[PDB]
């Protein structure tokens, strides 16, 4: 839309918030930050990682093929 | 068949909009036909849809998902927007055919 | 009914000195505001440097 | 002539290692194959390069503690 | 006895002009203290290598 | 041959992230450059006043400038003349033009060593491996006159004779002048000549690291403090 | 009455663009990146202005002026290396901004996308001529190579290249006009960024779910104000550690030698942000075909909104096209690696397969995957 | 693009062919005049006197 | 000056500033047009010309 006067039509929705001075800025940061991060990692790792694994394999293979191509052949 | 139905449930779980509580028709991109079909909805389904969208945006904002008992299960995903979308699409094809001839 | 609504529990997010509902505020609000504004002031000092 | 460069000592000590003498004997085989022949166009730059690669890796591990 | 941020809020952090004055005074003292600390850390890491550590042998 | 050789990694005293140069080594390397390297190579972007506060004092660098004779002019009748050097004078060129350098150095042009650490792969490791890596050529390699085998040079045929040996000069501080020590000193001096801001760069990096180690958690705490209204907000849907 | 922030005609523009702008609550850190780009642009301009205070665009003194900046000007080395590493940081932020737009379906904002494509072309041209400006070996030889590929155009190409050169090759006139154009183009980039923001604020911004975020929107101030300041501070951490600790890990050593038309380098490359386009051009064994391959690679990036055949906008709920997207990003990484390698075995066939897979993934595989997803989700 | 495949759109295209061709003639003549193209201006009789 | 007198640094920084200021002048002219367009133009009679505008 354009401005906060009219963006959408919402009926029967209640929301609750507290002051920033009455809540902790890091509420149980590690104890619930670790499992959420591993949950997101388990959701995305099978889509993200194997292309970059293929890139690493292709990079290593092409490099070692280049140094084997630079060497000489014993036939002469 | 049954194998295709099981694979389609597996793909429904892999899509991941059920973890935010969304239905199938909530995730449609708002084109002209989709906005017209949304405008043709009854107010109860309209309010349910926009509360589900607001809750999904809030969950994405805090990078979390719903509890697994609150996920949208596969056999209760009712296609509410689909007949309105078919009506809008068919009348737009009729207008397109009339303008074409 | 509008009296049927209730604010849910925020005690997982609240500070330790506002966790008890049977004790008053205003003898700990200055400490919380001083902590947050000390964080802001130290950030401002570093940015100014 | 009585003042000793530490680089020579570190270099010969690194020539007393394991893969360095395998590169040494490979370069010896290259030298005997090339020098004891006529009408060839083959050099021993590769085996010499492997020998200096191993030897100078060993030297660069342990040279600068002997320099003031 | 009140907590130290409570005293800081009651004296300095309440008014915005006093907040800015506290920020400026802390900027001077923080600049001086951090310059001393960082110079000491860098010189302790690089003892005997800088010019200021060896210039006494050539000042004659 | 087109096949080449990587120089190894040497443990320099300035190799660390916050570790400075050793200025005594730079002073010795400047002595090595003056007594050996300056006959063929140039330092067109380095002057004597750059040595003040790094390797030499004001009077030491002024004596170093005054011990060489530089070009000045024109006078009142438009004639060039020689004068004693000054602190603002740059390091003197060995040749007036590169064609004279090519004629004097058997066709080859000795490059200007002001960025020779930054213009070569490996940096001062390459210079240390080149200066200490002169060896006899292997069998099957025929080498012309005026060319010398150096495996670290690309093509393995350099036009530079081996310029340093043991007692190639006498140090002022009594350090024994072995080939490796002289090569390390001149490599440290060339690294300083390529990057004269190196110590100040690392000191500024240390100060930046300490300020960002202070400022990342504080700005993160400010962001989380302002976003805690949204991140703890509860929602409820109550249709009638 | 006294609500000056919404009544003053100057102040209401800043208000409407940065304070009371309704933004989606759920946008991730990726949405920071474009703001970083603007800040990085400002940084470039500022550093460039101070670099313009001591640089001379003369072929006998350009390298000398660069060395005088790095040695004699107080903190001139800092300004120069902040300028170079800020160009690298600008291209990093451009790549991540474009990748966000590709992933989250933001190309359906078509005018914003097209103004972005024009901005990307302008920034690439500006960075190319700016890299020509220090007049090292690699600057001169890269300018010569790129202008020869421009001369590959039939029947008008040679006259156009001698018109751009101002003569027979890269010379004094080329360097001086490149300094003039490198000065003037970032201000046009800033004006095009104003047009970019105008079109986006006309249409609103997207969220990672791809849904209508009108139900949950927040003011830009102070949420995204403090979030983009945190992003700017992280970007300045990475930029300043790149300047003060590893100043030469992205640059090339042969640019520290003066330009010699007699001596050619054994291997000529552009900088790292042009290497994927260099590998795309170099893979086809033709000149005009390679130039058209580079131009049409950036042009199919522009053509991307016409290939969207899915009823969902973002890729958050589209795993097959997610896999294809990450294969495409992986292929771009491979092309960037190949562009820095010389033409021997097997780099030619690897670059050829990489470019073929790049065009096949963008043009063919993604709409087919979207159609398969629409079948699998029982849409039609 | 099957939206514009009909008799009305074919009639509209047929009606707008001569205007588009005349505009293409305008563009070609302007391009030849502005670039001073020798492949065409060497054939026009009065223009030959300036070469 | 960047020195004791008017020298090379003065000329180079004057080239940079003379290059960069007309674009700031163009931006200030855009602000000038906006601040005029909030209220329209004046007429030589100095009266309210709202009844006769073209
Ligand atoms: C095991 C792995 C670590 C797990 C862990 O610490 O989890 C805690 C926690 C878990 O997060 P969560 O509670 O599940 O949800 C995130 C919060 O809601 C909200 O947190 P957030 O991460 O969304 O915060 C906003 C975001 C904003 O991000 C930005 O501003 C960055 C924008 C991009 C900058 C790019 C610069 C150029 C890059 C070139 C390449 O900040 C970050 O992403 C990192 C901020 C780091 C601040 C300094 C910390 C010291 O981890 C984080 O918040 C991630 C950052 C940790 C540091
Ligand atoms: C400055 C003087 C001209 C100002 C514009 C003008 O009056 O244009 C005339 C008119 C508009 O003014 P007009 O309002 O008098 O238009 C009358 C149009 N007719 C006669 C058809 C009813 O512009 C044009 O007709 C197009 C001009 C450009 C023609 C194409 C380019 C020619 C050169 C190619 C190289
Ligand atoms: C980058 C490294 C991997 C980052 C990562 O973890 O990405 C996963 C993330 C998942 O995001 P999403 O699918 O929305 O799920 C949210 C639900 N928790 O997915 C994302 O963050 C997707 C967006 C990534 C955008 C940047 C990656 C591509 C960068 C290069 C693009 C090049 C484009 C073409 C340029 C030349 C033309
Ligand atoms: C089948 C399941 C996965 C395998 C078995 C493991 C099961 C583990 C079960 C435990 C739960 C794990 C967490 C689950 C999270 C969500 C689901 C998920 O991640 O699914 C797997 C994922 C996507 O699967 P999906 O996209 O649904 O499959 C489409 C097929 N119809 O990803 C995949 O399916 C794998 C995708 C692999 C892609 C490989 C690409 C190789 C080629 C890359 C080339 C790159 C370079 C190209 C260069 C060209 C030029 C040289
Ligand atoms: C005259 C005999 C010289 C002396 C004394 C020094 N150098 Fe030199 N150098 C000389 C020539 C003719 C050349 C070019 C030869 C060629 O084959 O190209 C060089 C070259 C170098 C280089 C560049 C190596 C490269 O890969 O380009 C370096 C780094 C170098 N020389 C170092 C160096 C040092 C440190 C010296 C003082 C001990 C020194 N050289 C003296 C000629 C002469
Ligand atoms: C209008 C603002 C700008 C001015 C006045 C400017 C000016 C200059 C000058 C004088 C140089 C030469 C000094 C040097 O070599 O470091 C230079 C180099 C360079 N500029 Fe800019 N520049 C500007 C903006 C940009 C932008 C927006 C970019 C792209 C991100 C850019 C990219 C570069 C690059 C890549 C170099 C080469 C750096 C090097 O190799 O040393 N410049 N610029
Ligand atoms: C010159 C560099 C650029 C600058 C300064 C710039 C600036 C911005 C800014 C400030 C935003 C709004 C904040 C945000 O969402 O990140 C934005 C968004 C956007 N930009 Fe750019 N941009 C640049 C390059 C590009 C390019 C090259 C493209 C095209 C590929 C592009 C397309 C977009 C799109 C589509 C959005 C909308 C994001 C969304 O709502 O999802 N931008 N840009
Ligand atoms: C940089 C040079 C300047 C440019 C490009 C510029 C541009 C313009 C333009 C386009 C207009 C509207 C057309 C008009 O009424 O003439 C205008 C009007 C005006 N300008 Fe400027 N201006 C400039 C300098 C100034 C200066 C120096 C002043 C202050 C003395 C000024 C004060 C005004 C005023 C008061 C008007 C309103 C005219 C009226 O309604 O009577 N301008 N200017």
């Amino acid at each position: 839309g354009r401005e906060f006067g009219n963006l959408a039509r919402i009926r029967h929705v209640i929301s609750y918030s507290l002051s920033p001075f009455e809540q902790r800025a890091f509420p149980s940061y590690f104890s619930k930050g670790i499992p959420n991060v591993l949950r997101r990692t388990r959701e995305r790792i099978l889509r993200v990682a194997p292309p970059f694994v293929v890139v690493y394999l292709i990079y290593t293979w092409g490099n070692q093929e280049f140094e084997q191509s630079k060497r000489k052949n014993p036939a002469m | 068949s049954k194998w295709l139905d099981g694979f389609r449930k597996w793909y429904y779980n892999a899509a991941g909009f059920n973890k935010l509580g969304l239905m199938r028709d909530d995730t449609l991109h708002e084109t002209e036909d989709v906005k017209e079909a949304i405008r043709r909805l009854p107010e109860d389904l309209y309010n349910d849809r926009m509360f589900r969208i607001k809750r999904a945006l809030d969950l994405t904002m805090r990078h979390q998902i719903l509890p697994k008992d609150q996920w949208t299960k596969y056999e209760e995903d009712k296609f509410y927007l689909e007949p309105y979308l078919k009506e809008v699409i068919r009348e737009r094809k009729e207008r397109e055919e009339w303008a074409k001839k | 009914s509008h009296t049927d609504v209730k604010v849910p529990d925020f005690s997982d997010y609240r500070r330790a000195e506002v966790l008890d509902s049977t004790k008053s505020s205003k003898e700990s609000s200055e400490a919380r505001k001083g902590f947050s504004y000390l964080v802001t002031a130290t950030t401002t000092v570093g940015v100014a440097y | 002539e009585e003042l000793v460069d530490p680089l020579t000592t570190v270099r010969e000590h690194c020539e007393q290692l394991e893969k360095c003498v395998k590169a040494r004997e490979r370069l010896e085989l290259c030298d005997n194959r090339v020098s004891s022949r006529s009408q060839t166009e083959e050099d021993c730059t590769e085996e010499l390069f492997d020998f200096l690669h191993a030897r100078d890796h060993c030297v660069a591990h342990k040279l600068f503690k002997n320099l003031k | 006895s009140p907590t130290i941020p409570s005293r800081l809020y009651s004296l300095l952090f309440r008014r915005t002009s006093t907040f800015a004055l506290t920020i400026a005074v802390g900027a001077l003292f923080f600049e001086r203290a951090f310059d001393q600390g960082a110079d000491a850390i860098y010189e302790h890491i690089n003892e005997g290598k800088l010019w200021k550590h060896i210039k006494h042998k050539y000042e004659n | 041959s087109d096949l080449e050789l990587h120089p190894p990694s040497y443990p320099w005293s300035h190799r660390g992230l916050l570790s400075s140069l050793d200025h005594t080594s730079i002073r010795r390397g400047f002595q090595v450059y003056k007594q050996v390297c300056s006959s063929c190579h140039s330092m067109d972007y380095v002057a004597y006043r750059h040595l003040v506060g790094v390797c030499y004092t004001e009077e030491e660098a002024k004596a170093l400038a005054e011990e060489v004779e530089v070009q000045d002019g024109p006078n009142d009748d438009g004639e060039m003349f020689m004068r004693p050097g000054k602190l603002s004078d740059y390091f003197p060129k060995p040749y007036p033009n590169p064609e004279a350098a090519r004629a004097a150095n058997n066709g080859a042009l000795p490059p200007d060593l002001s960025y020779i650490v930054r213009a070569r792969h490996g940096g001062e490791d390459y210079v240390f491996s080149l200066l200490t890596g002169y060896c006899e050529p292997p069998t099957g390699v025929s080498l012309r006159e005026g060319l010398y085998f150096n495996p670290y040079f690309p093509g393995q045929a350099i036009g530079m004779a081996p310029p340093i040996y043991t007692e190639v000069l006498e140090y002022d501080d009594g350090t024994p002048a072995t080939m490796s020590q002289v090569a390390k000193d001149v490599a440290t001096f060339l690294r300083w000549a390529s990057e004269p801001e190196h110590d100040h760069r690392k000191r500024m990096g240390l100060k930046m690291l300490l300020m960002m180690g202070l400022l990342l958690p504080l700005t993160y705490a400010m962001k989380r403090h302002k976003w805690s209204v949204l991140k703890s907000r509860k929602l409820a849907y109550r249709p009638p | 009455m006294t609500n000056m922030r919404k009544t003053h005609p100057l102040f209401k523009i800043i208000n409407h663009s940065f304070i009371d702008l309704p933004a989606p609550s759920n946008i991730s850190s990726w949405w920071n990146f474009g703001s970083l780009l603007g800040v990085c642009l400002m940084v470039q301009i500022i550093t460039g202005l101070f670099l313009a205070m001591h640089y001379t665009s003369d072929t006998m003194t350009a390298f000398s002026s660069v060395t005088h900046i790095c040695r004699d000007v107080n903190y001139g080395w800092l300004i120069r290396y902040m300028h170079a590493n800020g160009a690298s940081m600008f291209f990093i932020c451009l790549f991540l901004h474009v990748g966000r737009g590709l992933y989250y379906g933001s190309y359906t904002f078509m005018e914003t996308w097209n103004i972005g494509v024009l901005l990307l072309f302008a920034v690439m041209a500006t960075a190319f001529m700016g890299y020509v400006l220090p007049w090292g070996q690699m600057s001169f030889w890269g300018a010569t190579v790129i202008t020869n590929l421009l001369s590959a155009i039939p029947y008008i190409g040679t006259t156009l290249v001698e018109w751009i050169w101002g003569g027979f090759s890269v010379d004094k006139a080329t360097l001086t006009r490149f300094f003039a154009f490198h000065f003037i183009l970032p201000f046009i980039i800033a004006a095009l960024a104003i047009v970019h923001l105008l079109f986006l604020h006309e249409t609103g911004s997207n969220n990672p779910t791809g849904l209508n975020s009108d139900a949950d929107k927040i003011p830009f101030h102070p949420y995204y104000t403090i979030k983009d300041i945190l992003g700017i501070l992280i970007m300045f951490l990475i930029l300043m550690t790149l300047v003060l600790f590893f100043p030469d890990m992205l640059g090339d050593p042969d640019n520290y030698m003066p330009a010699n038309p007699l001596n050619t380098p054994p291997h000529i490359k552009p900088e790292w942000y042009f290497l994927f386009a260099y590998a795309i051009l170099r893979s086809i064994p033709n000149k005009l075909g390679g130039v058209l391959a580079l131009i049409l690679s950036i042009l199919i990036l522009a053509l991307m909104p016409f290939l969207h055949t899915s009823k969902q906008r973002s890729l958050m709920f589209r795993p097959i096209t997610q896999i294809l997207y990450w294969i495409l990003v992986a292929n771009l990484l491979i092309l960037t690696w190949i562009g820095g390698q010389p033409v021997e075995h097997p780099f030619i066939i690897i670059g050829q397969l990489a470019s073929i897979s790049y065009f096949s993934i963008i043009l063919i595989l993604m709409p087919i995957s979207g159609i398969i997803e629409d079948k699998m989700l029982k849409l039609y | 693009l099957s939206r514009f495949l009909g008799p009305r759109y074919r009639e509209l295209a047929r009606n707008w062919i001569p205007t588009a061709g005349m505009w293409g003639t305008v563009g070609a003549v302007g391009l030849v005049w502005a670039t001073d193209w020798r492949l065409i201006l060497d054939w026009v009789p009065y223009i030959n006197g300036k070469f």
